[PDB]
């Protein structure tokens, strides 16, 4: 779980941004695929994730070598209180029903 | 709802506690007072021990950036709901520091606007 | 295999120990007659580093890990 | 210029057929120096699989046959025409491509 | 240094990593039409592309 904090709320940030976000998992790539030119470790990020995912509050799924989100209405609370994200933010998902 | 900068320091503190801060003690303050960084500060008063308060006033007065002083500063910390770690222990906050303008980039907020008119007069 | 026995050699590491002061009291310098804070340290124009970094003088050897000078006291 | 080439692929017969008779359908709409279609070869890869993954009795390899079909059609013809007698809304797991070289 | 201290030792001819990604193994794997899928996989969803067996 120890990556320093600022790059765990810019991935929340992002993530509710974007709504669900992927994961791969591999300890020797040099540098994420989509978070790519950031040097970012990727062991830290996935602690966090499996972390999050023991916590209970995304569905954990071990989904052969890739990974998604599982988002609910409880889990988009979680993360709205969790990130203390203004209460007007709504995801670009559910755009226009 | 009192338009004070009492009552605001705790949603002040609030601030300083979950957007970074958390300048507990001489570690993590000197980046706002020797960068500048930090043009209005709050300061534990009624101290025993004159050390840490005379190198915080000493750090401030190395640009002479003036602070807040109010009294009973731990329930502000009891208030600042500093529980985290899931829910585990019940620590406390003795000290933090408002960083980068009088007020983060964050929400705007009334307490802004109080701390901007406490530091003015 | 079996169980090699683990405490002939290193058994298990414990965490760092060092012996640190409330308040700082290393990191900064008194006594240069001067009624507050005097800086007799000279800034290095390395600003890459943090603000709270305090720059030392040591006898042997340089620990910055992103630039390290070389100098001496001679 | 009239040059102008479609490469239509599938892996089965009576689709290539189908679409051949798309063709001279529209060839039937209005006349035109539209030649004929080109068939290429039957163009077949062979994969070949061993399945007991440890050694464990016979050598079954299975030989897996993947037949690509391929028609062509050069036309020197008028745009509308052509675009509109082929988008049409066209069959389903057959690959059409237009180029221009 | 930074550069001893951690990650000194890179892999060109990774096979292992750059596996078959579809499922969570190495094995089963040809790098020939980008297949990263299983033999057992590959027959699995042979006949839904269009896979005919006539020898």
């Amino acid at each position: 779980m120890l990556m320093p904090k600022k790059n765990r709320i810019a991935i929340y940030e992002l993530l509710f941004k974007e709504g669900v976000m992927v994961a791969k998992k591999d300890v020797h790539m040099p540098k994420h695929p989509e978070l790519a030119d950031k040097n970012v470790p990727n062991l830290h990020v996935m602690k966090a994730m499996q972390s999050l995912k023991s916590r209970g509050y995304v569905k954990e799924q071990f989904a052969w070598r890739h990974f998604y989100w599982y988002l609910t209405n409880e889990g988009i609370q979680y993360l709205r209180d969790y990130l203390h994200l203004p209460p007007e933010i709504v995801p670009a998902t559910l755009r226009r029903s | 709802g009192v338009m004070d900068v009492n009552t605001a320091l705790q949603e002040v503190l609030k601030t300083a506690l979950i957007h970074d801060g958390l300048a507990r003690g001489i570690r993590e303050a000197a980046k706002a007072l020797d960068k500048r960084q930090a043009h209005l500060c709050v300061l534990a008063s009624n101290c025993d021990e004159p050390m840490y308060v005379k190198l915080v006033e000493a750090l401030c007065a190395e640009h002479q950036i003036n602070l807040i002083k109010v009294d009973d500063n731990k329930k502000l910390g009891e208030w600042v709901g500093l529980c985290k770690i899931d829910r585990e222990g019940k620590p406390r906050k003795v000290v933090g520091c408002s960083c980068v303008v009088v007020k983060d980039y964050g929400k705007e907020s009334q307490a802004k606007d109080v701390i901007e008119e406490y530091f003015k007069c | 295999k079996k169980r090699k026995k683990k405490s002939y050699t290193t058994p298990k590491k414990n965490k760092h120990k060092r012996k640190k002061v409330k308040l700082a009291v290393l990191k900064y310098y008194k006594v240069d007659e001067n009624g507050k804070i005097s800086r007799l340290r000279r800034e290095c124009p390395s600003d890459e580093c943090g603000a709270g970094v305090f720059m030392a003088s040591h006898f042997d050897r340089h620990y910055c890990g992103k630039c390290c000078l070389t100098y001496c006291f001679n | 210029i009239h040059r102008i080439r479609i490469t239509l692929t599938s892996r089965n017969v009576k689709s290539l057929e189908k679409v051949c008779a798309d063709l001279i359908r529209g060839a039937k709409e209005k006349n035109l120096k539209v030649k004929g279609p080109v068939r290429m070869p039957t163009k077949t890869l062979r994969i070949t699989t061993r399945k007991t993954p440890c050694g464990e009795g016979s050598k079954t390899w299975d030989r897996f046959q993947m037949r690509i079909h391929k028609r062509l059609i050069d036309l020197h013809s008028p745009s509308e025409i052509v675009k509109q007698i082929t988008s049409i809304s066209i069959e389903p797991g057959v690959e059409v491509e237009v180029t221009i070289a | 240094g930074h550069q001893q201290l951690y990650w000194s030792h890179p892999r060109k001819f990774g096979q292992g990593s750059r596996s078959c990604r579809v499922c969570s193994n190495r094995h089963g794997l040809i790098r020939k039409y980008g297949l990263n899928m299983c033999r057992q996989c590959f027959r699995q969803y042979a006949k839904d592309i269009g896979f005919i067996k006539l020898d």
